[PDB]
C-alpha cells in the first residue's frame, strides 16, 4: 500500500478527517492536548466535528491549528470552528495572517467556500475573519506542538506569496498541502501547480529535496503518501513542474495559443477537483497557471 | 540542457554588472543558501610574511567568531586553509581533520558549525585563497560532495577573479613594481651569483648594480637581499 | 539532484574512469580520448616551471606532430610562448587569436602552417606553485560563444584531475627538486628569508651561532647553493616556506 | 522553429531522405563523398532513391551506411538499395551483422517491413541479407568518413541487443536512432521505446548524458531536433522512463492488469507511428515493453 486514503487511525498519531480530497489532519501529540493541520472547506465543518468528537473526548484540548496559506481550500473551516474551539491557535505566515486581517482576500475567499454548498445546507455561525486567534510563523521558527512533536516551518512559496511546510524531524513526515502539486490517483506521478512564480516554486522543492529521505509525505489533498513515493517526492514534483513547461513550450513552438493547452489539461485533470473547484474555475486556473509558465520558463 | 552550464552562464553574466564587492559577497550569500548551506567564508592565505603568513577573510558566520580569530588567528592553524596548500583537493569537514587542532573544531560545533566544506584554490598571483561553506544538519554526503565541488569551484574562480579587479584589500597585497632591468637584476639575485659575476655578465660596472641594489631594498623595505629575493619569488614577481 | 546530468554526471564518469588507471600513458590516453570526443584534434599539457628564476624549465606532453615539438626543444618558445605565460597573469581560459600574439607572431605563424588555427590554452596553478596549462587545438570550426564555457568548464576539471593523478604517478614534470627539510631547518630558514641576521636569529632562537652557521651550511648543501639568497629564493618559490 | 521535419536540406551538409516518419539522412562528406545514415523501411526504396539521385550526381560516390539498429524499421531499405550502390561500407555494430547472418531475424525483418506495402507495388530486385557489404563497429570507434566528420560509435544499449549511436564531435550532432525514444510530435516530451532490457537502456542514457551538450539530435523517428530540448534529450528520455516506472508500479499498486496500462499506452501513443508499424503489434510492443518494466527497477 502506498496511498492511505480513507479516514481512520491513519498512522501512530495522525487521523485524517473529514472528505479524503481535502480533509484536516489531527495530530495526537498528549494525553491532554490535541492539534490539527490544512484546515480544508467550509462545508467539512458539520462533517468533521462529526469525526472530531471521535477522537478528541472533549474540545478545550484541542489548542493548535496549522494552516499552509490562504487559499479557500485549505482554511474553510477555520472561521466555522475557532470560535466554539476555546484554546484554539492558527499558525501560518506573516502574509496569511496579513492577508486574513485584509478585508479583500477574504470575500473571494468566502464566494470560493461558498459556491460548493449543498441545496439546503445552511454554514453555522462565525466569528469575523481578523477576529480568530492567529500566531505567524516565520521561515525556519522551530515550533514546540508538543513533547512528543518539534515541528519546524519551513517558507516554501510558487503556489502563493503566503505559503509555508510544516516538517517534523523525528519521524520525518512533511505537511506540504500544494507545495508539491495535487497528487494523481490514476497516473500517481504529480501535477504540478503554479500561480504565483515558478522561480520560488523551483527553488522551493530545491530546498524540500535537499530534506532528508522522507518517511511520509502528506500533500494537502488525498491522504498520506507512504514509501518510494514519499521518498522522492520532491523530486518528482520539481520534475513534473519541467515537464509541463516543456510541453507548453513546444506547444507555443508548434503555434497553439493557451486556450488549447489549458483546456487540453483541464479536460485531463478535472477527474479530481470536481469536488471542492467548479469546473469552470479550473479553467481560469490552469490558464493563469500556464500564463505564468509560459512568461517565465525560457 | 540547462541545469550546470546554463547556471554557470547566467551566474557570470548576472555577475558582471556588479561593480562593488559587496554585490558579488550578496549573490555569493544568495546562492549558498540556495546550495542549502546557511553559513559561508572566503578566505585569503597571503605568503609575503613567513614567520607570520597572515590569512584575512570575510564570510558570514557570527562577529564574535570572527572576532575570535583576530584575538587567536586561528587561520595559521586551520587545517582546512592549510590543506590548500598540499593538495587543491575539496575536503568535507569532520571530526578527524581537526585531530591537530581540536580546539578550533569543538569551539566552531558549539557555535553551530557542525557541517561543511572548504575548497582550495591557488591564486595567479600565488595568494592561496579558500570558499568554505557550513551549516548545523545534514552531514554531507558523498552523493551531494561532488555537486558541492563543481558549484564551489566555480564560485570561487569567479569570486578570486572579481575581487581581484575590484582591488579588494584581502586579495592585493604590497603593490610593487618593477621595470626590466630592475626584475633582470633580481631574477640574477635569486638564481644567486655575485656581484662581480652578476657585473661580468652584465657587462656593467659595480656602482650602477649596487645603486640598483639600494633601490630594490628600499623598495621592498628590506634590510637585506635574502628579504627582497624571497619575497619576489613568493609574490611571483621574477 | 538528479536534474541536470549533464555536466555532473560527466565528472563522476571521468573521474570513475580514471580511478582505476596506474599508469601516465593511460592517463594521457584517456584525455586523449576525451579532447577528441570534445571536437579538437590536438591536445596537450605543460607544466612551467620557477626554479630557475633566469630560464625557466617547461616541460610539454601531449599529441601534436613530433617535429613541433623538436622545435620547442630546438629554440625553447616556452618562455616566448604568449599561452603559457598569461597563466602568471590571469587564470582565464583564452582562446587563441592573432591579438594575443601581438608580442611573438613567429611561433603563432610557425603553428598556423602546421594545423594549428583554433584552439585554447587554460592555465592553473598546481597547488605546490608549478604552473600547468591544458591547451587543444585544431585545424577548422573556429570556437563558437555557444562552446567556449563549456570548454571552459571541461578543460578545468581535466586538468584539476589530470594534475592529482600526475602527482599521484610521480611523472617527471610536476615533481620538482625534492627538498626535505625538518621543523628547525623549515624555521631557521623561514627567518633567514625574512632578512634577520645570523646574530638576530641566534638571539631571538636561542641558539649558538656555531649551530646556526652549521644548518646554514647543510641548506646551502642541499640547494646547491654559494649564497643564502638562492637557497631562500628557491624555498619561497617552491612553496617549501 | 526547432524541429527541421520536411524533406531535403537540414543544414549545410545534411539532407532528409524520404518521409519524415522514417527518415533517411544524407551526410555530404566531401565533394565526391556522400554517406547515408539511419536506413529507412522496404517500401520506400523507390521513394528514397528518387531523393537520392536528386542530391546526388550519381550513386558511386556514396561511400558509407551508418545503420543504428536491428529492427525493420531501419535495416529495411538496406537490400534494395545497396545492390543499386556499386560500393557502401555499411556501418552496423557487431551483433547486428550477426542478425543479418542469422535466417531468423532476416525472415522476422522481411514479413514485418512486407505488411506495411501497399496494394499495388511490387519491391526492386534484392540481394540477400547475407551477401551484403558490412562492417562491423565496436563500442567507441572513431569513424574517420571524411575530412569534415568524425563520427563516434557508442553502444547505446538497452533499446535493442544492438543499438549504437553515431556522434559528430566537430558538430555536436548525434544520429541517436531509438535509443532516445519516438519523440511526441504533439506533446513535446520523450516517449520511452524499452524493447529488450531496462537496466542497460538507463545506463545508455548515462553515457548520453556524458557526451557534451549537442547542438543538434536526429532520433530515429521525428527528422531532426535543434535548441535546448535537444540539448537535455538524455536528460528528458532518463525523465519520461522514470515517469513510466513510477506510472507502471503505481498502477500495479492500485492492482490493474499489467495489459491494462498497455492498451492506453497505445491508444495514446500510436497514432502518430500508424504509417509504419501495424496497429496490432504496437499493442504487442508495448505489452512486451511494459512487462520489462514491470520486470526490472522496482
Ligand atoms: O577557516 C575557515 C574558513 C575561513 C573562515 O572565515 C571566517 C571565520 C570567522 C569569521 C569570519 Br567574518 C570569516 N573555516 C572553518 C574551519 C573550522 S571552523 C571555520 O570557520
Ligand atoms: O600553448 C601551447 C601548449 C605548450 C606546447 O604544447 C606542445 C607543443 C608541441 C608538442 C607538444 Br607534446 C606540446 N601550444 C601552442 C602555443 C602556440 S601554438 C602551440 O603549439
Amino acid at each position: 500500500m502506498l496511498r492511505l486514503s480513507a479516514p481512520g487511525q491513519l498512522d501512530d498519531d495522525l487521523c485524517l478527517l473529514g472528505d479524503v480530497q481535502v480533509p484536516v489532519f489531527l495530530l495526537r501529540l498528549g494525553e491532554a492536548s490535541w492539534a490539527l493541520v490544512e484546515g480544508g472547506i467550509s462545508r467539512d465543518a458539520e462533517l468533521v466535528w462529526a469525526d472530531l468528537c471521535r477522537w478528541v473526548a472533549d474540545p478545550s484540548q484541542v489548542h493548535y491549528w496549522l494552516i499552509t496559506h490562504k487559499h479557500y481550500d485549505h482554511c474553510g473551516l477555520l472561521p466555522y470552528l475557532c470560535p466554539r474551539l476555546p484554546n484554539v491557535q492558527v499558525l501560518a505566515s506573516e502574509r496569511t495572517c496579513q492577508a486574513w486581517k485584509s478585508e479583500s482576500a477574504v470575500r473571494v475567499v468566502e464566494r470560493l467556500n461558498r459556491q460548493l454548498l449543498r441545496a439546503e445546507q445552511r454554514l453555522p455561525e462565525a466569528c469575523a475573519w481578523d477576529a480568530l486567534p492567529v500566531r505567524a510563523v516565520a521561515d525556519g521558527e522551530w515550533l514546540e506542538l508538543g513533547p512528543r512533536h518539534r515541528l519546524q516551518v519551513i517558507e516554501a512559496h510558487g503556489h502563493s506569496d503566503d505559503h509555508v511546510v510544516f516538517y517534523d524531524v523525528r519521524r520525518r513526515r512533511l505537511f506540504c498541502g500544494d507545495a508539491l502539486g495535487e497528487f494523481d490517483e490514476a497516473e500517481g506521478v504529480w501535477r504540478p501547480l503554479v500561480f504565483d512564480d515558478m522561480e520560488a516554486y523551483l527553488e522551493s522543492l530545491e530546498r524540500l529535496q535537499r530534506l532528508p529521505t522522507l518517511l511520509q509525505l502528506i500533500p494537502g489533498h488525498g491522504g498520506l503518501l507512504r514509501g518510494r513515493l514519499a521518498a522522492d517526492g520532491a523530486e518528482s514534483a520539481y520534475t513534473e513542474c519541467l515537464r509541463l513547461c516543456r510541453r507548453l513550450l513546444w506547444r507555443q513552438s508548434m503555434g497553439e495559443s493557451l486556450d488549447e493547452l489549458s483546456e487540453e489539461l483541464h479536460r485531463a485533470w478535472g477527474g479530481q477537483s470536481v469536488d471542492f473547484l467548479p469546473g469552470e474555475l479550473h479553467l481560469g486556473s490552469m490558464r493563469r497557471m500556464l500564463e505564468i509558465l509560459s512568461r517565465q520558463a525560457l | 540542457d540547462g541545469g550546470f552550464l546554463l547556471w554557470w552562464d547566467g551566474l557570470r553574466s548576472e555577475m558582471q554588472p556588479i561593480h562593488d564587492s559587496q554585490g558579488v559577497f550578496a549573490v555569493l550569500e544568495k546562492e549558498v543558501r540556495r546550495l542549502g548551506f546557511d553559513y559561508y567564508a572566503y578566505g585569503v592565505r597571503h605568503t609575503i610574511p613567513f614567520t607570520r603568513p597572515k590569512t584575512e577573510v570575510h564570510g558570514t558566520y557570527p562577529k564574535a567568531w570572527l572576532e575570535r580569530y583576530q584575538m587567536q588567528n586561528y587561520g595559521a592553524v586551520d587545517p582546512a586553509i592549510l590543506n590548500g596548500l598540499r593538495s587543491s583537493e575539496m575536503v568535507v569537514w569532520s571530526d578527524s581533520l581537526f585531530d591537530q587542532s581540536r580546539m578550533l573544531w569543538n569551539e566552531a560545533r558549539d557555535w553551530g558549525l557542525c557541517v561543511g566544506a572548504t575548497l582550495p584554490i591557488r591564486a595567479p598571483n600565488n595568494l592561496l585563497s579558500v570558499l568554505s561553506v557550513a551549516r548545523d544538519q545534514q552531514n554531507i554526503s558523498s552523493f551531494e560532495r561532488e555537486e558541492i565541488r563543481l558549484r564551489l569551484r566555480c564560485m570561487i574562480e569567479l569570486l578570486t577573479q572579481k575581487l581581484t579587479d575590484l582591488e579588494h584589500p584581502m586579495l592585493m597585497s604590497n603593490p610593487v613594481c618593477l621595470s626590466h632591468r630592475e626584475r633582470e637584476i633580481l631574477q640574477w639575485t635569486a638564481d644567486g651569483k655575485s656581484s662581480g659575476e652578476i657585473a661580468i655578465i652584465l657587462s656593467i660596472s659595480e656602482s650602477t648594480v649596487n645603486f640598483h641594489h639600494k633601490n630594490i631594498q628600499k623598495k621592498f623595505d628590506a634590510p637585506n637581499k635574502t628579504l627582497a629575493a624571497a619575497y619576489a619569488a613568493a609574490l611571483g614577481l621574477i
